[PDB]
């Protein structure tokens, strides 16, 4: 039944007792279900020692993996090109699954199309599809720019995306000056980081291997900033800010920080802002190129070392108080601009917030994950604010990244009951914080079920979620933080004050049995 | 409105394609009559998606893994392949059930095989046998494992159904293998065929020497109800309440052993003819089960619908079905009273899978809206048959649309309302139309039965005559 | 008991079982305490209508009020002057508790003097007290100005300000040329926002009373801006942001942003940034002032049209959409700039954001307090939301205040279950939230105990608190936040939509109870 | 060291002051010389402040509303007159109860007469005789009111005293009448004399002719001891583990039964000398009841401590604290060995009320640090007698320090670590000097005790080696 006045959606709905009574009558009747104790007792077991040594040998299963596959991150990459169409050639459906994956976190449009290959395919080859697929795109949606990646089908079957491509040209489907850069981008290797990187390096070469010989290095008086799988709009608004502050020309490749948050004022804009094919074209020309996420940029690298000739400096992530230092004493080096009053005013900023909250950070245990940049930037903020990094995961890293991420743990006290895992996933994790509990979790939407679980253990075995990372689909507007600089280190600052405060709030609210601690002023 | 005017838009619209692409949308997009009963002649359906022009469609992995095998709540379901696909599909879809997740429910879980380099070159039915035991080890309360075989699989020549045989037969247990590649068929509808055929292969028929299970006249299963915000259990409690026992439920908060029970009722309701006709002719055929379609979307079709149903049964549960149907009635005229003042009038577009465009129809005529035009990503020729009749005169019907068809229909129709998924709702938000997603709800729900009509009205009320609308245009220009 | 690599603080230590037995012993053998099946009893009538009744029925008891006194206010104005010290003319544990609680809110150094006055200067006046303590404050501290409020104390044995300034100045105490503006603050009138009025008054009219003969209003082809009483440094940054963004000349008037948030470099700047002089002085030149928060700048507001003859404009503060847009088109209208396209854009950002989080923020029913503008500024921005107010209070409010803000009400469907109470304390809202429940609190610091209270009727009676407003003492860095313009409602809608999200998240965590309802995505 | 340096310092200070300034402020401070035991022949204390110089003094009504009966659970402290002072006042100063508060205890509330212009014209006596009914209506479980004046009530002439001697007749209530106008005295000290007054004037002889209260020869009450953070909790535990049966706690956590039940006991226990001497000496006088200064911050003096308050009981009382003392021995032991090295040889300077400056000293120096300057902001000349032969010899000591002299002392000597209150936190910690909250430690604790002892130790070390502090110069300046 309902009220009319006070509706009820499914919760709390469904804790009506005549709901109640029937989902009994179910279970009891129908559903053949474990004896509840046999439930309780295997669950218990699920959080023990023993559980954990038999979940850490697993071999061939993954379980709640934390990452996704390599087109989704060249999508985001060919995003950030202006007026350019994502061209995934493969199967539609992964299309539509990368499609809603961007839309939930980014609550914005997603433009990407497929070239819809089918069973028919799988024995002739995708050509005609990419032929006909070219004309209908650029006939419809009239970008300047198709950028091609692939699915895993068309891997597994050997399309040659440059014969394909070529071939559409000479036969007229779509003009020969028509930009087309492609990338392969197989998911069954590396993750959605590694498709930003291929899809990033096939777009540069593309617009500069073959136009290299009246190119001069430093002759545009800018550097060039790529910025890796980036999900955070205020980290490529932070990275424009603070160039701009200090007088350093730039030219950030692959921005989409403009298609990603268009006003909603009355029309649809498919296309918005981006890294203009002149930027591109003009990019060897620059005094040097920053790569915003090393660990990830591998490619990229090798590429703008070896053809544009540019010595690509050695620099960490700019997180933390730290590496923006470095960044900005980098930036200052190679441009000749010296770092501005604004820019040393905003760091003692973040040193103040740092003095004053310090006595609630201290010691705090962390668990954390993400992407291999993200993780070892933010494991380097928390050793500066003097906490215990515990359960460092990121199932996409590699042992020269668990190195150096070993070296960051060994170059403080902080770090010392600090281990890294790579290639383990949130089911490993879920067992690391059940039989070494740290004070909270930091990562992306998926850990809401492990806090759901070491909740069901008790409220004394709960691990608070902080919400940082990618994806996040169960809060609104994070998108919009920034993480990266002096900026995005006091927004992360907070966030951990704030959710330490507010644990400690829930733990002593208790009237006559915890309050005593309730203070008025923390 | 003016059939002329909509023919009109229809060419205007498709002047932009290339002459093949052009030719081919033609046949997808007509203006609806509902004297003609064979839609044929009119709209074509169930064909491959026009390459480059941003079709909605999913892949059969989806139709598979994420619509009929991932709510059955009691197994594990293997995604079979690179990580992509599992992960985008995690708890996507509102499936909702009772259970332990991680002990003795695994549905918001992602368990796969995460193919590398090696697997895809040197196979991976070693590593799926591998993972199987993984599994068990794992998560011992499990009561069965399906294997869902994205894209490589089938590329590959891997042989998932013999390593499913051996393993079942080494380990007593139930290991359905499905060939759900997501480059098979052209949607997810060829998913829900491959899927259904999995479970009648595998699982349905594996009590069929079993007598133990007691049974009543008044037994009956719930098919295609997936319990999307807890639509099932709205509709289930509808039907007790009758006098009916609801043996099992496919597949929303539906679990093995239920499935395995079907065969013993004496009627199946099916809810999304679409996804579960096939599994539902079968059971007609082999166990000699009558099926019927019915509708708990809204007063008037709940209603039909429930004296439908207990005219299939005895007096006495006729009988308490005009009691259910009395006692709802002050309810859903309380709804009605205050809400159908509020959006009389209003006009209403969709663009859903394949029940709903047309199933939801009459909610919205009990609000007093108009819905100007529908259309599906991947029915078939009967699911427009039904449509028809259901939609009005010069309303107009798009199959498959592609994002700049929807686009240009909506900008020359201007509906008071959209219903669609998740990738059209931020392009018509910016647009300046009241949107709700109509496969999720919103996050929102249920909306089957008269409890969920409420959520329905107070839902369509909240979004349509928000105040954010009236305010896209800034003062000054 | 402590164990060495786990020390306890007073949370959880005194949980200890000594510690409960030893608490238990103490209360049953010396404390006389009711028994508590009396003291359940008692709360559970503290929580009725009948209670609420009697408690609305409070003519002379106050309990737990929402405001504070003027020379708070007073102080606060004087801190955004530059080189300026706050003095306040009376006794010296005024101005002990005036630092300590901007120190709380700011967790920044508060600078501000008193000249100690004691029962001798209550039996003979204060006047030495002045003298020395304007000697005294210049010699030591070196401000530029001193600007002179005053407690209780010397309010009711009537020290004549005016007088005791200038015989400090002819008897040589301070020089005749050093700005010394006076104001009397008397605590028993108003609140902490009138004391803000009363001292900005002063301020203006010492510098601009007695050379308004040259001066012609416009010429200076500037808007005066006065903020009034704020404790958002983002409010500050929003206004001067968004009018250079248009390429409007103006001059804010008390700007404290600085002084407020000093960096921590190694040195101590007692003094920085701040309205100087030379701005107050060429004020009547500008082309018109704008008030940011007129219901408490109503004596600035007589002293500005009748003195410089500004025509000030009858504006809302710019507080959420429509308010923002009024402002901006004044502004554009007073200063012929149009209002650029970055503006637009922005406004257009924050719509989008409505549409995105329009579905979880409808219907739901809030009680706020605070100072009277803000107050009314979140009702209208609530309202937009599509909101529901229920419990408006505002324990400084009018009645012409209270009629304004029903007018506002009436305007919205959303308003018709709202009700604006003036003169009521958190005690009395204590009694509307356990009557008359919404979903929400928005306030200060102060609701936390409210929130407590509630908790212990039961969770389902539960208000949690949303920190807007000041003083916030429990959580850190919240100061830094924006409340004005598009970008404080963009904050503010995030918090909101996310303060809905984390409640629902809680509520449907628990295991095969109520975790249906626990989505991913929301 | 160098007491010439530290003098010559002190000049240098002093010099920007104008002459009477400088001539009154050269009398508070002073070079410490341990043998000189007569205080006021080196150091002066106890005046008024000089006008304009920022003191860091409070003023009576802190001293006693904040202070004495604040922390008294079960009553109701009335704060009379203007709104700003109970508000400021308002669950500042962590004074640590059991409670229902609301209901039962009401440390944490506001209750004030909220004084209006005419309130001040007119008179407020009518205004707070109806306050006090109005009080017995809403909180009919509080057991006993007080009335804390604020300055315009000794302004104006309101005599709060009949207005409470004839409602407490009325209304068979205990209410007290505190004259604590801030104006009166110089600083908190003469608040507390004053509320030490009401204490003994109108709750400490209510039980003089009842004598149904069972008495031992273990009887001890706590007095000075607020429980900020549950110090006097943390050292309860350590009296009653000795044998002795805690009668009274003055007055964190302290209720009116306990205050009235204080002269039943056999020793009266003084933490804070400064603050209940006076009663403590009433007391003794009136009641014959001894009293004893102790000391339990840090291992060394909480020892000391212990044997001295055993020794004035019998045989069984001592073997009770030896055992005590071992049972006890390894745990501050560990904490030694563990935060000993990480805080050998740092410098600490300190400026805070009127006890604690003196009192931690120990505590530090069980960590291996040094005081090198402390101070007060309204002890006595007999706090600074007992304050010289515990610092050592050529330390700096200052008496109601002003901001400018607190931040040239600090610039010159750079200690390793400051302690001192919430308006001195932030202009050091901006400095780049470690700072810990003296007064609240920092929202941090118990410290008193073996149990507070661990926390003090992982404060200090916590604070005192932050990798923040190392982090104040930018690497490009
Ligand atoms: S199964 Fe089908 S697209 Fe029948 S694949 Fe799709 S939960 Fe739709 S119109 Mo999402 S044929 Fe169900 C459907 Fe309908 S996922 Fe749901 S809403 S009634
Ligand atoms: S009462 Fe006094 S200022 Fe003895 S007014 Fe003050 S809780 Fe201090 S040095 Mo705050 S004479 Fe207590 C004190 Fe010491 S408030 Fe506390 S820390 S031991
Ligand atoms: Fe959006
Ligand atoms: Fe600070």
């Amino acid at each position: 039944s309902q009220q009319v006045d006070k509706i009820k959606a499914s919760y709390p709905l469904f804790l009506d007792q005549d709901y109640k009574d029937m989902l009994a009558k179910k279970r009891d009747g129908f559903e053949e279900k474990y004896p509840q104790d046999k439930i309780d007792e295997v669950f218990q077991w699920t959080t023990t020692k023993e559980y954990q040594e038999l979940n850490f040998q697993r071999e061939a299963l993954t379980v709640n993996p934390a990452k996704a596959c390599q087109p989704l991150g060249a999508v985001l990459c060919a995003l950030g090109f202006e007026k350019t169409m994502p061209y995934v050639h493969g199967s539609q459906g992964c299309v539509a699954y990368f499609r809603s994956y961007f839309n939930r976190h980014f609550r914005e449009p997603v433009s990407c199309v497929s070239d819809s290959m089918t069973e028919d395919a799988a024995v002739f080859g995708g050509q005609q599809n990419m032929k006909d697929g070219l004309q209908n795109c650029k006939a419809t949606y009239k970008p300047d720019m198709i950028a091609v990646s692939t699915t895993c089908m068309a891997e597994v079957i050997g399309d040659d995306l440059n014969a394909f491509i070529n071939n559409s040209k000479k036969e007229g489907f779509i003009p020969d000056e028509f930009p087309v850069p492609f990338a392969h981008t197989p998911s069954f290797v590396g993750s959605h980081v590694t498709g930003w990187d291929n899809m990033f390096e096939g777009i540069a070469r593309y617009f500069t291997l073959k136009s290299m010989d009246d190119k001069v290095v430093g002759s545009n008086k800018k550097i060039n900033i790529v910025p890796g799988f980036e999900t955070y709009l205020g980290n490529f608004r932070v990275i424009k800010r603070m160039l701009s502050e200090m007088g350093v020309g730039y030219s950030l490749l692959s921005d989409p920080e403009e298609v990603l948050d268009t006003p909603a004022d009355g029309q649809f804009r498919m296309y918005a802002g981006g890294t203009t094919q002149e930027e591109m074209k003009d990019a060897p020309n620059a005094l040097n190129t920053v790569l915003l996420q090393p660990w990830h940029l591998e490619k990229t690298k090798k590429f703008v070392e070896g053809t544009w000739k540019h010595e690509v400096p050695k620099l960490n992530i700019p997180m933390g108080l730290d590496w923006t230092d470095e960044f900005l004493m980098k930036v200052s080096e190679i441009s000749g601009q010296p770092i501005p009053a604004s820019l040393t005013k905003e760091r003692g900023r973040l040193v103040d917030m740092m003095t004053d909250s310090h006595t609630w950070l201290h010691g705090k245990r962390f668990a954390l994950w993400g992407d291999p940049d993200f993780v070892m930037g933010l494991v380097k903020f928390l050793l500066e604010l003097g906490c215990e990094p515990v359960h460092i995961l990121c199932h996409n890293g590699n042992k020269r990244w668990k190195k150096a991420v070993d070296a960051i743990l060994a170059a403080s006290p902080y770090g010392k009951n600090a281990t890294v895992y790579i290639g383990k996933d949130l089911w490993h994790l879920r067992s690391l914080v059940f039989t070494d509990k740290p004070d909270f979790m930091i990562g992306n939407s998926y850990g809401k079920f492990i806090q759901r679980d070491t909740l069901h253990k008790g409220k004394e075995f709960e691990v608070p979620l902080i919400r940082i990372g990618f994806p996040i689909f169960d809060r609104h507007h994070l998108h919009r933080s920034t993480t990266l600089g002096y900026e995005g280190a006091m927004q992360i600052l907070t966030t951990l004050v704030n959710s330490i405060l507010e644990r400690l709030d829930e733990e002593t609210r208790g009237m006559q049995a915890t309050d005593y601690n309730h203070d008025l002023v923390r | 409105m003016s059939r002329e005017e909509v023919e009109s838009l229809i060419q205007e619209v498709l002047e932009v394609y290339p002459e093949k692409a052009r030719k081919d949308r033609n046949k997808h997009l007509a203006v609806n009559d509902p004297a003609v009963t064979q839609s044929k002649k009119c709209i074509i359906s169930n064909k491959k998606s026009q390459p480059g022009l941003m079709t909605i469609r999913g892949c059969a992995y989806a139709g598979s893994k994420g619509v009929v095998w991932g709510p059955i709540k009691d197994m594990i379901h293997i995604s079979h392949g690179p990580v992509g696909c599992g992960q985008y599909s995690r708890a996507g879809r509102r499936n909702y059930y009772i259970g332990t997740t991680g002990v003795n429910a695994f549905v918001t879980m992602n368990f796969t095989s995460d193919f590398q380099e090696k697997d895809i070159v040197f196979g991976g039915d070693k590593k799926l046998a591998k993972l199987i035991d993984e599994v068990e080890t794992l998560f011992p309360l499990n009561k069965g494992i399906s294997v869902q075989s994205e894209c490589p699989i089938g590329l590959i020549g891997d042989d998932i159904e013999s390593v499913s045989k051996v393993k079942g037969a080494e380990l007593s247990k139930t290991i359905v293998p499905v060939r759900c590649e997501g480059f098979r068929g052209v949607s997810q509808s060829l998913g829900h065929h491959i899927a259904n055929d999995a479970v009648r292969d595998w699982v349905l028929g594996k009590r069929d020497e079993d007598t133990t299970f007691a049974s009543t006249p008044y037994d009956v299963a719930i098919i295609g109800d997936y319990n999307i915000g807890g639509d099932a259990w709205s509709s289930r409690i509808l039907l007790e309440e009758m006098g009916l026992r609801c043996v099992a439920q496919w597949s929303g908060d539906g679990s093995i052993s239920e499935i395995e029970l079907t065969p013993k009722v004496k009627l199946n309701l099916v809810h999304c003819y679409r996804s579960m006709n096939y599994i539902s002719r079968h059971m007609e055929e082999k166990y000699g089960i009558p099926w019927m379609e019915y509708n708990f979307f809204g007063p008037t079709k709940t209603i039909e619908s429930l004296r439908a149903i207990a005219a299939k049964f005895d007096e006495s549960i006729q009988k308490k079905c005009e009691e259910v149907i009395a006692k709802y009635k002050p309810e859903w005229e309380a709804v009605v009273a205050k809400y159908r003042p509020r959006l009389e009038g209003k006009r209403v577009m969709l663009y859903i899978g394949g029940l709903r465009p047309r199933h939801v129809i009459g909610a919205y005529e009990d609000l007093g809206m108009e819905v100007v035009g529908t259309g599906y990503e991947f029915a078939h020729n009967d699911d427009y048959d039904r449509t028809m009749k259901e939609m009005g005169d010069s309303t107009l019907l798009y199959d498959d649309v592609t994002g700049y068809e929807f686009e240009e229909f909506v900008k020359r129709i201007k509906p008071d309302l959209i219903g669609s998924g998740i990738k059209e709702k931020f392009i018509f938000q910016k647009m300046g139309i009241p949107f709700r997603e109509m496969h999720s709800w919103d996050y929102s729900g249920p909306y089957h039965g008269f409890d969920g009509f409420a959520i329905f009205a107070r839902d369509m009320d909240m979004t349509l005559n928000n105040p954010c609308w009236k305010k896209l245009q800034a003062p000054w220009e």
